[PDB]
């Protein structure tokens, strides 16, 4: 051991954490390597998802190559704080850490050719702007840019350490309301003002489940409709009770449609849900629309008025059947 | 505890279809993750493929890549192998696996909790 | 890299963080650029709105000058515990801090002349008091003011640097009930009693859309209304029928003026 | 590397010192020895409240000012420039009240420790009734005179006037309910 | 931007009294404190008085303290300065400002943006 | 991804007005941000201006500014740029561009993923 | 400001019992705790109790523990203080008075802000 602990010194001694690999010379290869635990959360109405993962890296600092040694020599965490770690950050982060119990989740592992492996455990609240047009038959691209602070493409290059193999736990990822289709990787290399950086991005799209909302609302608007149709089925005489029918399942409805659009961010355009709720608010206002014409007309036009009852009675369910047909069609 | 059961396997020629089934029970719950493993008779345990609980989500080995397609179905508790132009590479005993919610890493047999008597799938050119 | 360790060495060897540039002398012009990445929220109840930016500060410090090498030094975050920096802080913000994954999110760039670049990526929520008087057909103007702490204008100086292009990323801003109109930047003198200190204003205008709420406000009033004059088309002999639409729709705009002034302060 | 007095705010339950983008605490030196010790500081400070009146009510809230360790023995304290020494309360602006006058005072305290110097800054809040002449009391005479409505149909519409009744007897509940709800 | 026009300044007898009005036009919200300033002839422009965007909060200076009131009436977004047991050391031209929301101290006359052409009073 | 048409160029004498559109297709909500390059045959690329997804907020480059205005219409997915007070300094080929959420500066070209085939304007003076 | 008033004191025989009502007026809500101090005629004045804004929590001195209890009444803000088991070492003028929500320790006399005329108990 004190012969070890004698290298570690000699090879502290003199290293300046101020500078990277070949200060002045070639850019320093940063290889990133991504194992996924879990997505906890997944905010539509802040528009972010939080993500905890492994997030590994791997570089050559030529003034930690050590002969004498045969194997790979795994460090105290503590070590980091008197190395040089790349600057790297995540462009579109909310809030972050690194988890501290028991110890700083961070590993070091060096190996006598002068490379690193840098392992950090990370959760991040990434933002994820969401297109809710199609909600909630939607679905979402969420992306985690992973970028260089300070150090531009001149200092640093960053590559995804295995090509399309660099990321894993995507298989992993449980969540009630959404499911992972896909994923991908990309390597670029953006420009600012201030210098080109490279850049990765790591994406998902994220496909919703529906059956949330055909318990939540799509029955109770569904069956909603159902109750207000049924005060055709009720001779036109009885004016108070086809009045609560009416009342009550107009009422009913934009109670929905308010309770569904308090789930949600306060988007400026209309979802694929509001419409279904908005037609089912025609199909209920119109139930009575029509016994207000119908009881209008009971002694005007007693046959007609029995006639637009006998004829409600069949329209408006198939009317709103062949509806629900054409907008789940339209939407899948 | 999880059983699992396979089926599906069976003699096919070369440049082939075959659709290989695991019927699940038990506590499928506790162990979400679903793998796909091969055995040829001289060759080492080799990682076919990996579905997740959603099933949305998939890996595949890249020899097996392009070829083969991992789906699942929760309502019958069943995930399926279909393996299309295959080849006599392939032949092998095919095994369905099942791991815990945190096992590391899916490539490593060793990780999975529970496993089925394999199927045998033979491809003659 | 020996040469420049040394030559590092030699200018952090005698520099007092204590002392400004020019400590007994001139005061430091101190070049201001924001770079936005995007405003998170809006809160009309909290009068509040949260930012994300990079703040970049450019000034000269003579004992940060280095002749021998040709170019421009990027140095690990951690230089800048060891250097002055201006007191910079935001006026009127409630909560701000300074990212931390997985370094602290802080960029220094050395140039031959002593000349700093000083970045930072900061995430403000800062104080927008907002006049409701129009609502929801009402537009603010959210601002975010930069000041030295301690420093007086005869220790520092602000300015924009590069004037009207000195801000970027309002263009990028997404915001789902607001859209930015415009932005106006503005410097000037504030006096206190401890002294005059130097402000620069970045302001926004938002636009709010009203989208939301013909949805969840306008349209459930307009069909409550409605709603009430069926009963004008029963005749008058329906006393309970007439009744229940009086009265529920009566009750039903109550708890609508109630809700509606729910999400509000 | 200064002593700095071991000043706290007695009835704060979450104060910071803000750190963005250096921590906010400036320091000013002259030749005489004499320090200028400058914090930005957010309280968020105890005021029990007095809602017997509510919602005509006011309410004193207050931040007291001691030293934690130093006794009257070893710290003074008084406001530096009297009745001068607070600036700002012009500037607060809040939606539901308004400062309709501050106070400051200077006393020392006993405790089974020793005799503490306090300083003791005061506001008056008076609550405007704005907020609540629409979210409760037009609600309730609103709800009273449709009660009244009743008495002008016919005694024989026994339906009708029950429902007069039982409607705005419910949505009565529900309102002092509701309105006690964004109460302690 | 903002408009101020004032009004109510003429002459007045020695203990008398008088009151000033400003009637403000435009973003009054952005520029929420108000304040009075006066200009003899000789001195430099002297600190009156300000009051809040609420009307609660007010405050004086020493010289006018307990003989002059300020009022607000966001009604008619007016300010109003009555002066009463009028001096002849009161005697000045009396101008009215708004302050910005953060523009530091109510006492310099550099912080207010917006000022109104101001009202003659003279104390016999 | 996403594809961009130009439209409304056209010879135009100076001092004159001209119209350019830009229809686009496809995941527009991914490259929200859309921007105007110009190329005349012997200098560079050019940044003329570009606009955001609400449409509101703008950015215009000098030389352009105060003469063109740049518009959005999503209801359509077209943009617009309106150029007045045209001088033959203007003549180049007008190009549309579409960028990434997350791209970086607005006024490089590398930046932006989706361009357009560029429509001519020449202005005779 | 706080206004308090006393009443209940008299002559009584060693042995006896005795009650002291003490009647508030004005911001009783901004001092909330309220003590009993008596001061014999060459003693210092001496901690007798104390009793909590919520009237459940209290605290006696050691003298007088267990023979005296402090009850309040905030309907008629009124706090009372029955002695029972009397001493000739009670004789002394009994004090009510009423201290700031924080204003330091039960004990000490210089805290509290406001007090009453006191009442002369004598034990015979
Ligand atoms: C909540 O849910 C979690 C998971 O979702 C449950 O966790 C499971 O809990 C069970 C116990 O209830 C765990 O099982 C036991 O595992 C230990 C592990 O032993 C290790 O070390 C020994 C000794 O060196 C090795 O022999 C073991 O290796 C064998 O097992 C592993 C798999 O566990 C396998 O990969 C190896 O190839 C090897 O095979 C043996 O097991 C397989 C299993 O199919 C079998 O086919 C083969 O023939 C071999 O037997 C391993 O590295 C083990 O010691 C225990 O053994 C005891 O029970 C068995 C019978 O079950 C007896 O035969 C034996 O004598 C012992 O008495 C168990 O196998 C399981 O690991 C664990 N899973 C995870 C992912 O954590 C919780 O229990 C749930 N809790 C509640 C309250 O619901
Ligand atoms: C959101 O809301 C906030 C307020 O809540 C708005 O903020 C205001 O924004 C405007 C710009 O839109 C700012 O105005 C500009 O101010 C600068 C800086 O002013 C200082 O520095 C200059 C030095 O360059 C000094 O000369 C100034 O002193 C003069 O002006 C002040 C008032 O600003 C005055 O009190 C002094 O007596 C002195 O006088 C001159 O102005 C008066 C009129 O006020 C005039 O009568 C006299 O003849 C003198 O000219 C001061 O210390 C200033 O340089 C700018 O000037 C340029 O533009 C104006 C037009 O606006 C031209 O007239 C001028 O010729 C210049 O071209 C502006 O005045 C204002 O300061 C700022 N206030 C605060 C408190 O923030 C935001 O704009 C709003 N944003 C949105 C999006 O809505
Ligand atoms: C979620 O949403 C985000 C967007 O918001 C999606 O992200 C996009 O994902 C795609 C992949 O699906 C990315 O495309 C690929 O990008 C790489 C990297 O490109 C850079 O580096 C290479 C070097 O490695 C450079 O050569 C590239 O330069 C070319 O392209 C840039 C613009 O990208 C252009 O400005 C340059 O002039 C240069 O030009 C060439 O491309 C253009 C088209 O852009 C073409 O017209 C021209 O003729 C030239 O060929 C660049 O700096 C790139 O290597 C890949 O190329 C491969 O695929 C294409 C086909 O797609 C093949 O044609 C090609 O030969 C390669 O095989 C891709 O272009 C894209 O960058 C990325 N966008 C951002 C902003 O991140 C996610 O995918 C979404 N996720 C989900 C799940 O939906
Ligand atoms: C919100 O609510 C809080 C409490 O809940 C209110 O706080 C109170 O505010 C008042 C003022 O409004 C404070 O009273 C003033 O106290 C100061 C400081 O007192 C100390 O220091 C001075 C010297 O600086 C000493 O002289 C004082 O000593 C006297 O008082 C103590 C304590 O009562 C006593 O032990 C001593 O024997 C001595 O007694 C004198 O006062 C009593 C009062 O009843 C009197 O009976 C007796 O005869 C003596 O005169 C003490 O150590 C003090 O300087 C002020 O004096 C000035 O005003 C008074 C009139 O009010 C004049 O008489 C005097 O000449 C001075 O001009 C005040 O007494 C009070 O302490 C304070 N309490 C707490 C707990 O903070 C806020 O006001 C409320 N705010 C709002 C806006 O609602
Ligand atoms: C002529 C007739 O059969 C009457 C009976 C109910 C009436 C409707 C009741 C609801 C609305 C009331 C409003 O005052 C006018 C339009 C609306 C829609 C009325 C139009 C005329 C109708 C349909
Ligand atoms: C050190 O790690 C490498 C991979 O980085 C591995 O291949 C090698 O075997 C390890 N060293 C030893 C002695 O096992
Ligand atoms: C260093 O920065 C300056 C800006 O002051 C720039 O002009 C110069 O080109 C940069 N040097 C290098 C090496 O690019």
């Amino acid at each position: 051991m004190s012969f070890v602990k004698e290298t570690v010194d000699k090879l502290l001694k003199g290293y300046d954490i101020r500078l990277r690999p070949d200060f002045g010379g070639p850019p320093v290869c940063v290889g990133m390597n991504i194992d996924i635990a879990s997505i906890d959360m997944v905010s539509e109405v802040n528009m972010d998802y939080t993500l905890t993962m492994y997030f590994q890296q791997y570089w050559r600092d030529k003034r930690l190559a050590y002969s004498g040694i045969p194997l790979n020599l795994t460090l105290d965490n503590r070590v980091a704080d008197q190395l040089w770690v790349p600057d790297t950050y995540f462009l579109n982060d909310k809030k972050s850490f690194v988890h501290g119990v028991t110890v700083k989740n961070r590993m070091i592992r060096l190996h006598p050719d002068g490379t690193v492996l840098y392992g950090l455990r990370i959760t991040t609240t990434a933002a994820c702007m969401m297109d809710l047009r199609r909600y909630p038959l939607d679905e979402q691209n969420c992306t985690l840019e992973i970028e260089s602070y300070g150090y531009t493409t001149d200092d640093i290059e960053f590559y995804w350490r295995g090509g399309d193999k660099a990321v894993t736990g995507v298989e992993r990822i449980e969540l009630p309301q959404f499911s992972i289709v896909e994923h991908r990787l990309v390597s670029r290399n953006v420009v600012f003002a201030t210098g080109a950086y490279p850049r990765l991005s790591l994406s998902f799209r994220l496909k919703r489940n529906i059956g949330y909302f055909v318990i939540q609302t799509y029955l109770p608007c569904i069956m909603t409709v159902i109750l207000s149709q049924v005060s055709f089925w009720l001779n036109r005489e009885s004016v108070p009770a086809r009045t609560v029918f009416g009342v009550t399942t107009v009422l009913t409805m934009t109670t929905l449609s308010i309770s569904a659009r308090n789930s949600l961010p306060k988007v400026a355009y209309a979802t694929a849900m509001d419409w279904f709720i908005a037609v089912c608010y025609a199909f209920v206002f119109s139930a009575l629309i029509e016994f207000a014409t119908v009881n209008y007309f009971t002694k005007s036009q007693p046959a007609r008025a029995a006639k637009i009852d006998k004829m409600s009675r069949i329209v408006f369910p198939i009317l709103f059947g062949t509806f629900n047909l054409v907008y789940w069609a339209t939407y899948l | 505890q999880v059983q699992l059961q396979e089926s599906g396997g069976g003699l096919v020629q070369a440049g082939g279809s075959l659709r290989l089934s695991c019927a699940a029970s038990g506590h499928t719950f506790n162990y979400p993750i679903m793998g796909w493993f091969r055995q040829a008779p001289g060759k080492e345990r080799e990682f076919v493929g990996a579905i997740s609980w959603s099933g949305g989500s998939t890996s595949y080995a890249d020899s097996v890549k392009d070829r083969f397609t991992i789906s699942r179905d929760n309502a019958k508790n069943t995930v399926y192998l279909e393996m299309n132009n295959l080849k006599p590479e392939d032949t092998a005993v095919y095994y369905c696996a099942a791991k815990g919610r945190y096992s590391g890493g899916l490539y490593y047999p060793t990780n999975y909790d529970y496993w089925g008597q394999g199927t045998q799938v033979t491809v003659s050119s």
